[PDB]
C-alpha cells in the first residue's frame, strides 16, 4: 500500500526532487516536514509516500542515490531538499564518468550494498511494501548502470514487488554525449528482465510539448521534470486518494502487459493548456479526449502513428461522469482500428479517482504498451551498430573488467526485442 | 529543536496502572 | 424472522452495497445513528441499547473503498467488524483472488458469516452483491460460494453479478474474469442475476432525461430493484413471496437459472407525472426491450418464465388485465412447455425516494426477473471475447505466475460452451 | 522521409476512422435488419 | 555545515549532549 | 543487589569516571556529592552505587587504582574528581612502564594488597554484594597485569559473586604500542578462568561509530568515554531501577553463558543517531531494534555477518510495550535464524526497565555472545606469535621475572580458547 521512492544520477536526483514537490503540494506537506493542509481524506493515505517521524512530520521514503555528492548538495538546498533523511542521502566520492562500467561494476559496487542496506531497512519500517519506483536517465552512466543494478539486485529476492523504473532514454538530436548509445544499449536488455514495468522518457517529445503545447518562452529543466512528475503522481493517484474505479501500479501492470517482455510503456498527461489560453479552452472530457492520443501533446519521442497499440489506459483525476469517460474510450475504439490489435479488442482501460490535482477540476495520466517504441530502441540500436563496428570507445569499457561477449549479447537482446515488437504489430488474425 | 525527557516524569508501569 | 445476510464483495459489490444499504435506512426509518426516533428483523438486527446494526459483510482485498465506508456517513450505523478488509487487492486477476490472495481472508470471512447466522434464527438465505470482472469480486467470491454451499447446505443464494459490458467495459481481463467464474456462479449460486451497465447507461440517458449520472445513480437503481424484489418478505402485501417461492419459480432446470431483470416506472417527475400512470403502461414499459436493466433484446431469445413484484397500491384486476395483455401480445413470445409463465407477488408499501437522488418518488413500481432464452446472447458474446483473448496466448502469465493450469481456461471455454449449448436446447422448440 | 510518412499515415487514420463509422452504421443496419425480421 | 561534506550537520556536540537531549520537529 | 567498582589503569580510571560522572547525573548527585535529583525512583536504590555517609554525601563505591600518579592527580581535577573518596586513590610511584609483570608480578604485588583491604573495607559495609566490576584495557601496562592481578586476588574470597569486567583491547589501525600482543595475550586467560563473564570494548569500533553512525568530526577520548559508559551504566538498569520485566548481572551470565569458557561478549547500544538524522528519525523501538543488531552501530571491531551469534540479551529502558518488544525479538529472530544457533531456540533475550538515561525517550543495551570474536582473537594471537617467535621485547619480561613456559602456556590458552568458535559456529544439528 506504500511506495518508496529511488533517485539514480543527477537527472534521476532532480526528477525525483520535483516529484516530491507535487507530491508534497498534493498532500499538503510543509517544506518543514509538517502536514499544512485543509483536507480529512487528504491524511488517509499519507503514509503511501512518507512515514511519520516522532516530533509529528512526515519524512518521504525516498533513497537518493549518485556518484557526484555536488547533486546531493544541489537536492539538498533545493526547495524541499529539508524534507528527505540525512542517512538516504548515500553517495559516492568519485563519479562514473559517464561510463556505464564504472558505474555498474566498480563505483557502483562497492556502493550498491549500503543502497541496498538502507532500501531494506525502508521496506521493513513499510508494513507492506507493495513497489519500488526508480527515476533515472539511461544516458548517463550512475543514473544507467547502478540505477538498473539496484533492481537487478532487489528483484533477486523481491519477486512479488512491482518496478516503476522511469528511464529517460537519449536521442540524437537531444544528443548529450557521445556514449548515450553505449550506456542505453548495456542497460534496456537488463531493464527488460529485472524490472516487471519500465517507462520511457526522451527529451523530444517533452521539448515539442513544451514548445507548441506550453508555448512556455523559457522551458528549463524544471519545467521538463514538472511536466513529466505530473505523471509520476497521476499513476498512482488512485491508490492514493478514494475513487470510483480504483487501481494501483499492479492493476495498470496486469492489464497493460499482455507477454512478460512486453513492459515498455509510454506517459502522456492531460489536460496541457497554453500560458494565455485557460479561459477560452472548456475544459471537458470532450477535448480531453482529442489530446490523450496526440502525437503532440505525447510526451513519448516516438509517432504513435507510426505503430499499434497493444494496450492502453487512462487515469483520470477529478469529478467525472462514468458514463461520458466510458463513452469516448468507446468512442477511441470504434473510430480506431488498425492502430488497436484486432486479436485484443477494447484495449483501452479507464480508471476514475475522486480527487483532481490541486489547481485543476479534472484531468488524467496517458499509459499505453504502444509499438512506437521500436522506433525509439531502432534509431539507438544502429547508432550502437556504427560506434560497435569500429570497436570505438569499448576501452574505456574493458578497462574495467568486462568483455566484448557482453556488449554482443546486449545488442542481441535488444534486436530481439526489437523483432519481437515488430512481429507482435504486424500480427493478423 | 532538543527535547529532553525530565526526571519529574519518571515512574514505574506499575504505577501508571495504580494511578 | 425472515432474513437474509447481505454480502458485498469487491469495489463494485462495495459501493452496491453502500447505495442499498442507504436505501434501506432510509425506507425503514433508521438514521446512521442506529436507532429509530418488527418488520425489520430481516435486516438489522437490536442490540441491548436499542441500536439496529445491518446484518451485512464487506469484503474487499484493498481497503481504499472499505475504509471509505468506515469513514463515510455511517460511523455508528456499520458494525466495525463485519467490514473486513485486507491489505492489498488482487488487481483484476482471479487466480489471485481464488488462490493465493483470497485464501488469508476467506477463513475469516466465514467466521464472520457464522457469527451473523448464528445470530439469525430464520435465515432464509445470502444476498451476494459484486461484479465477476473485477478480480476479486471473480476469485473471492467464488471461494466463499463454494465455501457457503459447503457448510451450508442447500440454502438460497442470490448473486447479483455486474457482468462485463458488451463493449462499454473498463478492464482488459474482464471476459477473463466473467468466464472463468462463471464456474460458481453455475454450481454454488441459486440465482444470478444480470447486472450489465450498458443497459442502466442508456435508461438513465432516456427516461430519466439526466445528462450527468455515473456509478453513484447506478448503483442506486440498483438497489431500488434490490428492495423492490427483497421487499415481499419485509413489508406485509396480498401475495407474499419469500427467495424460496420464487427462486423455485425462477428455476425449471438446475443448470438454467441465470435471470435478466427490470425495472419500472424509472423516470424523472417531469415527464413522470405528465402521463397517467396505470399499470398496463408501466407492465408494457417493464417488457419494452429499452427500459430493462439488462443489456439484451428478448425479442431473439424466448421467455421460459416471468415473476413480477408490484409494489404500491396496484389491485389484482388491474394485474390480471396487464397480464392478460402481456399474453395477448405477440412480439414477447414464451416457451412452449411452459403455458402460464407468470408468477406474481404484490405489496403495499410505496417506494421511497431517497434525498439527493435522480429517480422521483412513484406511487407504484413493478420489478421483473425472468429466465430467458435471449439471456444467451451475453454468453455468446463473452465467449468471442473470451476465445480471441485466448488464441495467443494473452493476458496468460499473469494467471500461470499466481497459480493457474494452462488448461483450466481451455476447461472454463468448454463449460461456457455447454452454457450456451443448453440455453439452445432448452430454447429448441418441441 | 516523414513528410510523407507523416502525412501519409494522418491519411491512413482518418480513412481507417470514417470506414469505422461505416462498420458502426452497418452494425446500426444489421440491427435493423434483425428486429425488421422480428416484428414482421 | 548543511553541506554535504559535514554529512548535513547543523552543529557538532559532545556525546554528553547527544544523549542527554533528543531532537525532535523545531515547529 | 550492590555492585562494588574498580578502575585500573589510565584507560579504566578515564573511563571509569566519565561513567561516574554519567552514573552521578542520572542518580541526581552534585559533584561535591549532595543530591539534585527530582525522583524517588533513584533514592530507592542509590544504594547499589554510592554509599551514604553520616553527612548526608553519596560517595561513589569505588576503588581508583593505578600506579602512575598523574592520571589520580587528573581525575582528581576533573569537574567530579571530589565526589571519589580520597583514600580510595591508591597509586605508585613509577609507572608501570607497559609492561606485564611491573604491574602483576613486583610492583603491583607490593600495591595490591592496600588495594584489597580497601575493596573489603567497601565491602563489609553493603549488606550483600552483587559483586565486583572492573574496568580497565589489556592493551595498557598497569591496567592489563595489575587489574588481573586484583581479578586473581578477588575470586579466592568472592567466589559466589559477579564479576563484571570491561576491557578496552585494540587494534593494529589504532594500536598505540608496540607491547598490545604481549599485553594482551598474558591477560585473556586471567579473564577466562577468573571472571564469571567478561564484555569487551574495541578502540577502533568506537572511532567507526563516532566517524560513520553519529558523523562527529571532533570526537575526543571524552567523546568515546561517555559512549562506553551508555553501555557500562544500562547492564545495570535494572538493578538500580524498577522494571516491567526486571534483570540483573547474574540474570545475564545464567541467560549468556551455556557453557563456562563461552563468557567473551561484544556489546552494542541504541539509540545512536546523529543529530541531523535525529530530526528526521522517529525514536521509537521498532527502529531502535536494527540499531540494535546494525553493523556500523556495533561497539565491537568484528562483523556480526562473518560470525553467528549465540546468546544475546537486550535491556531496554524507558515506557515500551512489552508486547510490540517481544514481537520485534521473535522477528528478527526469524528473519535471521541463520545468524544465530539452531540448537538453542530464542537466543535473543528481552528484559524491560522503566526509567531511561536522561533526555532519552528510550534507550537499548544490546549484549551479544557472537563467534566473531574468533577472527580477533585468532588475528591478536597471530600478531602476538610474530614477535613471539623472534624472542623480541621479551627481555623485559625475562629480566623482571617472567619465565619462558608461562608465555607458552597463555598463547595455548588462546589457541584452545578460539578454537571453540568456529566448531561452535559451524555445528549442524
Ligand atoms: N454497477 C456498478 N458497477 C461497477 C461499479 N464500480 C465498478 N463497477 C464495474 O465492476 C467491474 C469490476 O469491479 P472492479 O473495478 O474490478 O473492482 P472489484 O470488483 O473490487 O475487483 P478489484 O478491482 O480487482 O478489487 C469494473 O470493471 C467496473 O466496470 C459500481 O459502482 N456500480
Ligand atoms: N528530464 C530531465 N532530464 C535531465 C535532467 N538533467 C539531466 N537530464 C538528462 O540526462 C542526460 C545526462 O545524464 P547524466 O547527467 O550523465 O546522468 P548521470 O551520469 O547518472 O548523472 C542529458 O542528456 C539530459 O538530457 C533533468 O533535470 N530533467
Ligand atoms: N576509552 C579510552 N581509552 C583509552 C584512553 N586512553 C588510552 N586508552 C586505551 O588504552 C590503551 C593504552 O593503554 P595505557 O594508556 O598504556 O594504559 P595504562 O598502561 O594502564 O596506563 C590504548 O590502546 C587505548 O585504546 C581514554 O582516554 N579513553
Ligand atoms: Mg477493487
Ligand atoms: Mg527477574
Amino acid at each position: 500500500r506504500e511506495i518508496v521512492s529511488c533517485q539514480a544520477g543527477q537527472c534521476g536526483n532532480q526528477i525525483g526532487s520535483k516529484f516530491w514537490e507535487v507530491i508534497s503540494d498534493e498532500h499538503g506537506v510543509d517544506p518543514t516536514g509538517t502536514y499544512q493542509g485543509d483536507s480529512d481524506l487528504q491524511l488517509e493515505r499519507i503514509n503511501v509516500y512518507f512515514d511519520e517521524s516522532s516530533g509529528g512530520r512526515y519524512v518521504p521514503r525516498a533513497v537518493l542515490m549518485d556518484l557526484e555528492p555536488g547533486t546531493m548538495d544541489s537536492v539538498r538546498a533545493g526547495p524541499y531538499g529539508q524534507l528527505f533523511r540525512p542517512d538516504n542521502f548515500i553517495f559516492g566520492q568519485s563519479g562514473a564518468g559517464n561510463n556505464w562500467a564504472k558505474g555498474h561494476y566498480t563505483e557502483g559496487a562497492e556502493l550498491i550494498d549500503s543502497v541496498l542496506d538502507v532500501c531494506r531497512k525502508e521496506a521493513e519500517s513499510c508494513d507492506c511494501l507493495q513497489g519500488f519506483q526508480l527515476s533515472h536517465s539511461l544516458g548517463g552512466g550512475t543514473g544507467s548502470g547502478m540505477g538498473t543494478l539496484l533492481i537487478s539486485k532487489l528483484r533477486e529476492e523481491y519477486p512479488d514487488r512491482i518496478m516503476m523504473t522511469f528511464s529517460v532514454i537519449p536521442s540524437p538530436r537531444v544528443s548529450d554525449t557521445v556514449v548515450e548509445p553505449y550506456n542505453t544499449t548495456l542497460s534496456v536488455h537488463q531493464l527488460v528482465e529485472n524490472s516487471d514495468e519500465s517507462m520511457c522518457i526522451d527529451n523530444e517529445a517533452l521539448y515539442d510539448i513544451c514548445f507548441r503545447t506550453l508555448k512556455l518562452t523559457t522551458p528549463t529543466f524544471g519545467d521538463l521534470n514538472h511536466l513529466v512528475a505530473a505523471v509520476m503522481s497521476g499513476v498512482t493517484c488512485c491508490l492514493r486518494f478514494p475513487g470510483q474505479l480504483n487501481s494501483d501500479l499492479r492493476k495498470l501492470a496486469v492489464n497493460l502487459v499482455p507477454f512478460p517482455r512486453l513492459h515498455f510503456f509510454m506517459m502522456g498527461f492531460a489536460p496541457l493548456t497554453s500560458r494565455g489560453s485557460q479561459q477560452y479552452r472548456g475544459l471537458s472530457v470532450a477535448e480531453l479526449t482529442q489530446q490523450m492520443f496526440d502525437a503532440k501533446n505525447m510526451m513519448q519521442a516516438a509517432d504513435p502513428r507510426h505503430g499499434r497499440y497493444l494496450t492502453a489506459s487512462a487515469l483520470f483525476r477529478g469529478r467525472m461522469s462514468t458514463k461520458e469517460v466510458d463513452e469516448q474510450m468507446l468512442n477511441v475504439q470504434n473510430k480506431n482500428s488498425s492502430y488497436f490489435i484486432e486479436w485484443i479488442p477494447n484495449n483501452i482501460k479507464s480508471s476514475i479517482c475522486d480527487i483532481p490535482p490541486k489547481g485543476l477540476k479534472m484531468s488524467v495520466t496517458f499509459i499505453g504498451n504502444n509499438t512506437c517504441i521500436q522506433e525509439m530502441f531502432r534509431r539507438v540500436g544502429e547508432q550502437f551498430t556504427g560506434m560497435f563496428r569500429r570497436k570505438a570507445f569499448l576501452h574505456w569499457y574493458t578497462g574495467e573488467g568486462m568483455d566484448e561477449m557482453e556488449f554482443t549479447e546486449a545488442e542481441s537482446n535488444m534486436n530481439d526485442l526489437v523483432s519481437e515488437y515488430q512481429q507482435y504489430q504486424d500480427a493478423t488474425v | 529543536t532538543l527535547h529532553r525527557h525530565p526526571t519529574s516524569a519518571w515512574e514505574s508501569t506499575s504505577h501508571a496502572a495504580t494511578r | 424472522m425472515r432474513e437474509a445476510i447481505c454480502i458485498h464483495i469487491g469495489q463494485a459489490g462495495c459501493q452496491v452495497g453502500n447505495a442499498c444499504w442507504e436505501l434501506f435506512c432510509l425506507e425503514h426509518g433508521i438514521q446512521p445513528d442506529g436507532s429509530m426516533p418488527d418488520a425489520f428483523n430481516t435486516f438489522f438486527s437490536e442490540t441491548g441499547a436499542g441500536k439496529h446494526v445491518p446484518r451485512c459483510l464487506f469484503l474487499d482485498l484493498e481497503p481504499t473503498v472499505v475504509d471509505e465506508v468506515r469513514t463515510g456517513t455511517y460511523r455508528q450505523l456499520f458494525n466495525p467488524e463485519q467490514l473486513v478488509s485486507g491489505k492489498e487487492d488482487a488487481a483484476n486477476n482471479y487466480a489471485r483472488g481464488h488462490y493465493t490472495i483470497g485464501k488469508e481472508i476467506v477463513d475469516l470471512a466465514l467466521d464472520r458469516i457464522r457469527k451473523l447466522a448464528d445470530n439469525c434464527t430464520g435465515l432464509q438465505g445470502f444476498m451476494v452483491f459484486h461484479a465477476v470482472g473485477g478480480g476479486t469480486g471473480s476469485g473471492l467470491g467464488a471461494l466463499l460460494l463454494e465455501r457457503l454451499s459447503v457448510d451450508y447446505g442447500k440454502k438460497s443464494k442470490l448473486g447479483y453479478t455486474v457482468y462485463p459490458s458488451p463493449q462499454v467495459s473498463t478492464a482488459v481481463v474482464e471476459p477473463y474474469n466473467c468466464v472463468l467464474s462463471t464456474h460458481s456462479l453455475l454450481e454454488h449460486t441459486d440465482v444470478a442475476t444480470m447486472l450489465d451497465n450498458e443497459a442502466i447507461y442508456d435508461l438513465t440517458r432516456r427516461s430519466l432525461d439526466i445528462e450527468r449520472p455515473s456509478y453513484t445513480n447506478v448503483n442506486r437503481l440498483i438497489g431500488q430493484v434490490v428492495s423492490s424484489l427483497t421487499a415481499s418478505l419485509r413489508f406485509d402485501g396480498a401475495l407474499n413471496v419469500d427467495l424460496t417461492e420464487f427462486q423455485t419459480n425462477l428455476v425449471p432446470y438446475p443448470r438454467i437459472h441465470f435471470v435478466l431483470t427490470s425495472y419500472a416506472p424509472v423516470v424523472s417527475a417531469e415527464k413522470a407525472y405528465h402521463e397517467q400512470l396505470s399499470v398496463a403502461d408501466i407492465t408494457n414499459s417493464v417488457f419494452e426491450p429499452a427500459g430493462m436493466l439488462t443489456k439484451c433484446d428478448p425479442r431473439h431469445g424466448k421467455y421460459m418464465s416471468c415473476c413480477l413484484m408490484y409494489r404500491g397500491d396496484v389491485v389484482p384486476k388491474d394485474v390480471n388485465a396487464a397480464i392478460a395483455t402481456i399474453k395477448t401480445k405477440r412480439t414477447i413470445q414464451f416457451v412452449d412447455w411452459c403455458p402460464t409463465g407468470f408468477k406474481c407477488g404484490i405489496n403495499y408499501q410505496p417506494p421511497t425516494v431517497v434525498p439527493g437522488g435522480d429517480l422521483a418518488k412513484v406511487q407504484r413500481a413493478v420489478c421483473m426477473i425472468a429466465n430467458s432464452t435471449a439471456i444467451a446472447e451475453v454468453f455468446a458474446r463473452i465467449d468471442h471475447k473470451f476465445d480471441l483473448m485466448y488464441s495467443k496466448r494473452a493476458f496468460v502469465h499473469w494467471y500461470v505466475g499466481e497459480g493457474m493450469e494452462e488448461g483450466e481456461f481451455s476447461e472454463a471455454r468448454e463449460d461456457l460452451a455447454a452454457l450456451e449449448k443448453d440455453y439452445e436446447e432448452v430454447g429448441a422448440e418441441s | 522521409l516523414c513528410n510523407k510518412m507523416c502525412v501519409l499515415k494522418r491519411s491512413l487514420n482518418a480513412v481507417k476512422g470514417k470506414n469505422t463509422e461505416l462498420l458502426k452504421e452497418i452494425d446500426r443496419a444489421n440491427e435493423e435488419n434483425r428486429f425488421i425480421q422480428q416484428e414482421g | 555545515t548543511g553541506t554535504t561534506a559535514s554529512y548535513f550537520q547543523t552543529e557538532q556536540p559532545t556525546v554528553r549532549e547527544l544523549l542527554s537531549s533528543w531532537a525532535q520537529t523545531a515547529s
